[PDB]
């Protein structure tokens, strides 16, 4: 949902709300210069009832950073950060 | 199912 | 059910 | 002889 | 003669967000005795990048609603109501 | 059911034992003088376990018969009878 | 079943028409109206002989060209009329 | 004199779904030992647009059915079934 | 030292009949704990006419039975037999 | 992945699931009546990130298969059949 | 004086399936903040002939995490997890 | 690119 900017003349970074979605149902790789996101779960009742979930975003990278160098992980209140250092 | 805390 |  |  | 006045059938009724959405991107139908409600849209831009969703949530009607006379509306806030008449 | 076959001077007429089979789950066709029978059905529990059947059972017809009066029917003890009167 | 597909730029719908061939099937645009009509003699299937008929009618948004509504049916029955938006 | 018992003659039947037809849209005759079943409904708007439907289907039935004993009955949720009596 | 004298595993065993069948269109194969037997033969002349026939059975293994331990064998008859040994 | 051999009088057939490796990064070799299979392929981001991977897999032939006659080829799903003709 | 409660710092954990591979088949080092997972096993015998495997995968650690305090635990099923103490 |  909500992205938030946390970037610093150091590391680029930002963090993701994806309260929905379990560790294992959550993918990031990074190609080209832009990092894609996508998640899936499968239906399974919340407070209103049975529901199913899929997204993809994608966040441009500024020139030359190294993508095997990405990390990504997700808070226990369900906030996926992802992580970079500046080239 | 997790993630909501 | 089937026949039989 | 031939959804969605 | 003389006008009549007239009672009308109670109605069951959900609401549900799907502000991300568009009217030719939400999906309402029925099967066995539960509404079906599918929205998807295809990868768009906006403040943090690129973003494409979909989700389908599913409720179950009550016993003995005609699955015919269900109907729905989307407001301007971007709110689904999905209702039917009780026999 | 009975597997035979019971011609009569003024009768074409054969039978086939399905009793694996329900009434909704065979098909019978005449095309180009040939009757094809076609079975199945979905994986169920019988006496044994779980089990999924198809078949397709070929009969060459007489010259002359008229496809458009071939008759068939399924008796409750799993015999399928396929009859047309003869030329 | 008139399955929807409308984007921005393209005006698209999908019917099941699994027991018409293709030569069975016509598309016709006329006042702002798209008309499909099959009908086919009578045959057998998976229950005996049968013969169908049926006319469906779609509103185009204004200002579509006719000349550029296009109609294909898939190999498993799919009948996909379309056009671009103006 | 005693009472007694008889048997009684086994009965064919057929069903066939007609849930976009209504009952004064239905038709059933018998026609040289084959029965004609024909549904017909004019133009009508449903969910998509307007759409008008026509159809006519066949059985053959079994040699020696008095036809004057066919019948045939349509259930609310649109199953139509069609009755005679064995010789 | 001394010759020695040991216990054996107890074995699992099912049988079933498929004389129809050859052996070059049998198969058998085990998966999460479940035998799987497919058979499928293509049109073949027969005593009747031609007749073409395909299925597929399964039997849930008891708990702590090695999978990479199942056989079978197919008899003159045609009576396959599947065993495996018990923990 | 799995590995599903069927040898018939006919014909010898192994299918691989090798679905994270390239056509240009797999070889097929026979010698001494052995298939022998490798695969290689550099650092690769999958669903968890980047990792690399190698194999060698090995089959017995049986007896008089010509070694000339072994086809190999890669499915779009990433599935690898080898087989070759019985003598 | 009173006994005192402290806080103690998250943990940042992956799990991975190396079911495959026997504990001294699998090695687990870190360098240039990174996490190196390799594993491998010689050839041997299996249910359909001989197999060798090998790989490597990585990942990156948060910022600021103490490489020393890497630990990894494999469980009888045949999971690694790695984890190590945030900032 | 890869096979899958």
């Amino acid at each position: 949902g909500v992205s938030e900017i946390r970037h610093t003349a150091d590391r680029w970074r930002v963090s993701l709300d994806v309260n929905h979605f379990a560790p294992d149902e959550l993918t990031v790789k990074t190609k080209d210069g832009v990092v894609e996101i996508t998640g899936k779960h499968e239906e399974r009742q919340d407070e209103h009832g049975y529901i199913s979930r899929c997204f993809t975003r994608k966040y441009t990278l500024p020139p030359g950073v190294d993508p095997t160098q990405v990390s990504s992980s997700l808070s226990p209140e369900g906030t996926l950060t992802v992580e970079a250092p500046m080239p | 199912a997790l993630s909501r805390q | 059910a089937l026949s039989r | 002889l031939s959804g969605v």
